[PDB]
RNA sequence: UUUGCUCCACACAAUAUAGAUGGAUACGAAUAAGGCGUCCUUGUGGCGUCGCUGAACCAUAGCAGGCUAGCAACGGUGCACUUGGCGGAAAGGCCUUGGGUGCUUGCUGGCGAAUUGCAAUGUCAUUUUGCGUGGGGAUAAAUCAUUUGUAUACGACUUAGA
RNA sequence: AACUGGCUUGUG
RNA sequence: AGAACUGGCGAUGCGGGAUGAACCGAACGUAGAGUUAAGGUGCCGGAAUACACGCUCAUCAGACACCACAAAAGGUGUUAGUUCAUCUAGACAGCCGGACGGUGGCCAUGGAAGUCGGAAUCCGCUAAGGAGUGUGUAACAACUCACCGGCCGAAUGAACUA
RNA sequence: GGCCAGCAUCAGUUUUGGUGGCAGGAUAAAUCCAUAGGAAUGUAGCUUGCCUCGGUAAGUAUUAUAGCCUGUG
């Protein structure tokens, strides 16, 4: 047909280290909540 | 790795006015000794108030099987803590030995549940003598009279990169 | 082993064939490939066609001429994937690919010569049944290789020619087997069997 | 003539009775027989005569022979040996063309250069005879 | 659950004969013959004797075995289509404009020709497949009958034919006219 | 077959399922009936009407007519000689093959065997049967009776049912204005042929109980004699 | 052609080798199937047999391959001819006729080898070119200048010119 | 002078 | 966001991560040989198209580093489980019969009869049959379940997790 | 008496094969021998049906005209 645009599956490093820093924020928030 | 089954007892240490506590026993599956020991202490700290420092090991014994090459139907009650709360499960095997059955179990749990060795618990093995009280079907169909079946589409694993023959399977 | 190898490409898969080829080229066996209208690729027709239209829409937007050539034809497909498998920019690469010759159908002079296969690339071993495959002749004619009905005609010509040939070879083997088995039960034959021949 | 002429689709079949060759392992060119089936891909065998133990094995490590004899499941090794020698398979196998070929490759690998020159000359002699046998008739 | 062996039975009667090389079938009976390729389906056939044939699969996934039951019913449909033969009956109804319906042959083409549809001038031809015959209904008004051995050919032809008069942009509740199927029977009547 | 199954249709109806409680209940209740009553009759009734059964029950209240599922009736009767409430019951448990159905009386045998020969109703074909009449439907307006009564007083058939006539009943039925018409006459059946299910349905649709109804019996038992009796009367 | 071009012979030279150093040894279709042989009623036929690796089939001794003697056979193989076919997908080869010419390890004899000195790639194949040697063959076009103008930024393009 | 961290999208 | 501790980078190269300030490994003189770490072994690319259990077949899968953001769920794709229910004293599918009387229950209306619609929820025989799911005609009628029962004989089904 | 190499025997380092003798475990467990008991995906044998006249069906039958499981030694 017109075969349309894909998203990649490429790594795109800023999002990797953003994921890691976001992850640590999530786990920090979990520890702040987990006393309750 | 390739597995073994072990017999362990722990004899939690003599304290004064309670010497020789009650020799808590387990049958534990692993490839070697120290892995077996650590799992005994892990289950034991779960099950009652022990620590390794407050406990001590009596003996390790490899449990061989009595009549290995008897084909057996085994049925295993297990638990596992996957990502959710922990939960139970029963599974059924036609196999030769307890140890090989749990080998296949560990891999199948790994497939179907992404289940780790570390987070598996065995409760119990049992062997079923009489047929027709097995609950499952996929073993049950391997119990019928005059059984025959084929190996369709058999393929031969050559070392060479070329063949000059236009191969076939057979049938 | 053979200086010139001649693969038949029927029943085969692209990638697996391509890998074994490329390694055989980089180690030096001059290799030639035929019948590559009748190759196979895994997957269904439509997946493979979606793929290829994606490769087809890739083009250099500032001038469409000079960029990624959407070679339509089957042999050149196979060459494409292989060129991905090789370091085509350098001389080891180029003096590999000058040890490769791809054709469709079978021209001469290889029809009078021996053809082989690969085991470890074939569909019929490697794929589970109940699973689809894609004839590249169908695919490439769907995407603009306008020669498919020709090659089937020529291969049909070849096939009868080879048919008469095999009839001759068969009769010759018939006579020869009768002659040898009749010559057998001689003591020299007994001694050959004693030594394992 | 007015009957249905589908053909039997001859399989080699796994069952209690199938006699089996082994291509890789320790035995690795020896025979045995099934006693028991476990699943699609594992079977429990034993052959005492060639020497092989009883064991479970995976099927892809073995290939089947067309040969079969009757046998009961859950057998013990005395029982299968008795049935085996009653059924006379070793002669049958060794008479089969396959084992001739195995012996041929074995002997050729076991063969001396001196005997290689011998086979060369004897083959030439046979060739002389046969090529006279042809081109005349 | 990876059923190990699945299987079905098909029943050959006395009159009819069947020839099955690899996954090709021919089925021959008194009305005639048919053939069918089934190479895409990956099963096994076996005779036991001459009134019953067994289809089967080993190591079936759900898709594989559902295909097994299907292929049985396909072959049974062929068997019925020889011994009985199949017969599909339609009617061509109008409120204002009578259809002129006809059969023609263009170089041996067996086209089916409709005119005066909804007061049109348009000719519409529909091909006829091999192996199927037409008859306009004698002594029954506004009715046509098809008969054949290939059920698939018959149904495809008639389904095409009612797919031609898919009247468009117009309220179906009003334009009740069209050409449709009365019923799907066999040829025989008696049996 | 974990997914790609059929969805079975769920509703909010009032009636619920019986289960084994009613099964064992009726079992012990007939076993209560056994010693109480004296005369026992096995009743083959294939075509049955709810008002006919209620008519028979309100005819004979001193009798009790019981129907229920077959194999449990065989159970409560006892199928072996070895297991049975009383003796000489297994042999008559053998014969009771059809839709049965049973009676517990203390009255005479003669009155009932002449009763059920006297007792005759009008019912439908109930096919795998004969129907003692043929029906041609004329090539005119079609009516609820189908040519039975005069054409002035019969009412034409409703325009709802006609596609059912085209689909189920295999018949060409063409629709002029609001009544329903046909173009050729249609004979449905003949005498002396086993009626088909579509044939039975068309005479049902006309609403014709042209077939006789009379119950047959095969056998009789008495408790005090403790003996089995075999009687085929229809 | 101070004999220039070309077909073919042998002498030497260079000239290199994406890399010979016994053989690229021919059916097709299918693989939940087939092949080979045989028989018949010739077909989706029957009957037997086979695969389960080419780990094969062919070829294969002689000084890197000699000089010779025979025996058995009229078979095999090489060289150059020559008859007649076949093949167009890039055929550039495959058959086949005839004889001539050798060799024949099918088998038995006789002579020689040495000393390259305990091994040193121990050289033996093919691509390309030139000079020479001696038998043949055949005798051009293009361009620039000029001119045109359907074209023309100058080139180019298209026309004519003994 | 233009995605912190997949930003933004139709539903208080 | 703020503090406190600690470790890395800063002065510092190397292997891998396709490439790289923050990741993983790692004690730098020049050389040889050996063995390995982290990462990997179809080809690029040195290394098993290794062995083996399973699951997956995407009309742009995944090869992710992971809990993490769209996110709680939809889905008649698929495999394995849990808890419940049914049964040769006949499970489920189906085909066949019944599926009633008082009753057309009350207002309500032109018409409302189990189904335009408000509210009631009875007993009778009952194997079973509702003051009555759904098509329905202006009403009525007819048909269907939900419910039983006849033929068949075999295991099946609801919900939930993963 | 310089350059390149080769063979043998030796040493340090190290990789890869063959092969023998020992110890342990439940002094392996198993197989295998005997013995006792048990049961079936019920072997012989018995009963009924078909009959293609021997294969099913359902019963019988605990080794017999196959064998298996368990316990002990």
């Amino acid at each position: 047909m017109r075969v349309r645009k894909r998203q990649s599956r490429r790594t795109s490093t800023k999002l990797k280290e953003g994921i890691k820093k976001k992850a640590s924020a999530h786990r920090k928030k979990e520890k702040k909540m987990a006393k309750k | 790795a390739h597995f073994k089954e072990y017999q362990v007892i722990g004899r939690r240490l003599p304290t004064e006015s309670v010497p020789e506590p009650k020799l808590f026993r387990m049958r534990i599956f692993a490839s070697n000794e120290v892995i077996a020991k650590s799992r005994y202490w892990y289950f034991l700290q779960k099950l009652h108030k022990v620590k390794k420092a407050s406990g001590e090991i009596v003996s390790i014994n490899q449990i061989n099987e009595a009549h290995p090459t008897k084909v057996k139907n085994f049925g295993v009650w297990v638990r596992y803590d996957s990502r959710s709360g922990t939960h139970n499960m029963y599974k059924e095997i036609r196999d030769v030995s307890r140890v090989a059955a749990v080998e296949t179990l560990y891999q199948d749990m790994a497939a179907r549940h992404r289940a780790r060795f570390r987070s598996i618990h065995i409760l119990k093995v049992a062997e079923i003598e009489k047929t027709a009280d097995v609950k499952r079907q996929y073993v049950k169909q391997f119990l019928t009279k005059d059984l025959k079946f084929p190996l369709p589409h058999r393929v031969q694993k050559s070392t060479k990169t070329f063949s000059y023959k236009r191969p076939s399977t057979f049938y | 082993v053979e200086p010139v190898v001649v693969i038949d490409g029927k029943g085969h898969l692209v990638g697996r064939l391509a890998s074994v080829v490329a390694k055989q080229l980089l180690n030096g066996q001059k290799i030639v490939v035929v019948r590559a209208e009748e190759l196979n690729i895994s997957g269904e027709f439509f997946r493979n066609k979606l793929k290829y239209h994606d490769f087809l829409r890739k083009a250099t937007a500032f001038n469409k001429t000079r960029g990624p050539f959407h070679f339509r034809a089957p042999s050149r497909i196979f060459y494409k994937a292989l060129r991905g498998m090789v370091s085509h920019k350098t001389a080891r690469g180029k003096a590999a690919l000058e040890r490769l010759k791809v054709f469709e159908g079978i021209p001469p002079p290889y029809d009078k010569k021996k053809r082989v296969v690969v085991p470890q690339a074939l569909r019929v071993l490697r794929l589970k049944p109940g699973r689809k495959y894609t004839t590249l002749g169908k695919l490439s004619t769907s995407v603009g290789w306008k020669y498919e009905d020709v090659v089937a005609k020529l291969e049909a010509k070849r096939k009868v020619s080879s048919a008469e040939y095999y009839a001759k070879k068969r009769a010759f083997t018939k006579k020869v087997a009768s002659a040898n088995a009749t010559a057998a039960e001689s003591d020299v034959a007994k001694q050959l069997a004693a030594l394992g021949y | 003539s007015t009957d249905s002429i589908v053909k039997a689709s001859n399989w080699r079949l796994v069952e209690v009775g199938r006699v089996v060759l082994i291509k890789k392992g320790q035995s690795a060119g020896k025979l045995a027989a099934i006693v028991e089936i476990i699943d699609q891909k594992k079977v429990l065998i034993d052959g005492p005569k060639a020497g092989v133990p009883r064991q479970a094995i995976n099927l892809g490590q073995v290939v089947l022979t067309p040969l079969t004899f009757a046998l009961p499941r859950g057998a013990r090794t005395a029982t299968v040996s008795k049935k085996w020698a009653a059924a006379a398979v070793c002669e049958k196998w060794a008479a089969s063309s396959w084992a001739k070929k195995i012996a041929q490759r074995e002997r050729r690998a076991a063969l001396t250069d001196f005997e290689r020159f011998q086979v060369m000359v004897l083959r030439k002699q046979k060739r002389y005879t046969v090529k006279k046998a042809l081109a005349k008739a | 659950m990876k059923y190990i062996q699945t299987e079905q039975q098909i029943e050959v009667p006395e009159g009819v004969t069947v020839s099955i090389k690899s996954r090709i079938v021919k089925v021959v009976g008194p009305r005639g013959t048919l053939t069918k390729n089934l190479k895409h389906i990956d099963v096994t056939f076996t005779k036991v004797n001459n009134q019953l044939i067994k289809v089967a699969v080993h190591n079936g996934g759900r898709k594989h075995v559902a295909a097994l039951r299907t292929v049985k019913s396909l072959v049974d449909n062929m068997i019925t289509g020889v011994t009985k033969g199949y017969k599909y009956k339609m009617r061509y109804v109008y409120a204002h404009f009578p259809i002129n319906v006809n059969i023609v042959e263009k170089d041996g083409a067996k086209f089916i020709e409709v005119r005066n549809f909804l007061g049109d001038k348009k000719i519409r031809n529909v091909p006829v497949r091999d192996g199927v015959t037409i008859e306009f209904s004698t002594n029954v008004k506004d009715e046509i009958v098809l008969s054949g051995n290939s059920v698939e050919d018959v149904s495809q032809n008639a389904a095409d034919l009612q797919q031609i008069c898919r009247v468009r942009n117009k309220d179906i509740r009003k334009f009740l006219d069209g050409i449709y199927v009365s019923h799907k029977g066999f040829i025989t009547e008696d049996l | 077959m974990p997914r790609s199954k059929r969805s079975k249709l769920v509703t909010l109806a009032q009636t619920d399922k019986k289960g084994r409680e009613n099964k064992e209940r009726i079992f012990d209740e007939v076993r209560e009936a056994l010693d109480t009553y004296r005369y026992v009759w096995v009743l083959h009734l294939d075509d049955v009407r709810t008002p006919v059964l209620q008519e028979i029950r309100t005819s004979w209240a001193g009798s009790k007519l019981i129907m229920g599922k077959r194999k449990v009736l065989q159970k409560a009767l006892g199928e072996k000689r070895e297991e049975e409430y009383k003796e000489n019951l297994y042999q008559l448990s053998k014969l009771c093959s059809g839709v049965t159905g049973l009676l517990f009386t203390d009255e005479d045998v003669n009155t009932v065997k002449e009763y059920f020969k006297s007792y005759v109703r009008s019912d439908y074909s109930r096919p795998n049967t004969k129907a003692p009449l043929t029906f041609t439907i004329p090539e005119g307006i079609v009516y609820s009776r189908g040519g039975q009564i005069p054409a002035e007083e019969d009412v034409p058939m409703i325009h709802s049912l006609e596609p059912t006539m085209r689909n189920k009943f295999e018949i060409p039925t063409k629709i002029k204005a609001g009544k329903i018409t046909i173009d050729s006459p249609y004979l449905v059946c003949t005498e002396g042929e086993k009626l088909d299910v579509r044939q039975a349905l068309i005479l049902k649709q006309f609403g014709i109980a042209a077939s006789e109804f009379k119950v047959k019996v095969s056998a009789y038992y008495d408790n005090d004699s403790s003996t089995v009796e075999s009687t085929n009367i229809n």
